[PDB]
């Protein structure tokens, strides 16, 4: 018999958010300003190498 | 053969409503907080 808070899925913990903030943002939204984000890291620089592109809402 | 006056028209193949269209040109025809820095044991501990 135990009390287990949760079981990790993919070696991660579940994400728990604030619902009041969710409704506050959702009920006062007007626009969807989108930023194009580009990530580029070499190895003969900072140690890891990684490249990716992404879109991010600035009014978030 | 089909070339007309210097124009090279040779390379061409030679062999509801029902509108009729002209051929050859189509058109209609995580982390949860720990106790410190959460504002207790910073106003407390009568021991």
């Amino acid at each position: 018999t135990r009390v287990i808070p949760q079981v990790e899925v993919g070696n991660r913990k579940h994400y728990l958010e604030d619902k009041l903030k969710v409704y506050k943002q959702a009920m006062n939204e007007t626009s969807e300003q989108l930023v194009p984000i580009r990530l580029e890291f070499d190895q003969d620089r900072d140690r890891f190498f990684l490249r990716d592109t992404l879109l991010w809402n600035k009014n978030d | 053969x089909x070339x007309x006056x210097g124009r090279x028209x040779x390379x061409x193949p030679x062999x509801x409503x029902t509108x009729x269209v002209t051929x050859l040109x189509x058109x209609x025809x995580r982390x949860y907080l720990r106790f410190h820095x959460x504002x207790y044991x910073x106003x407390x501990x009568x021991x």
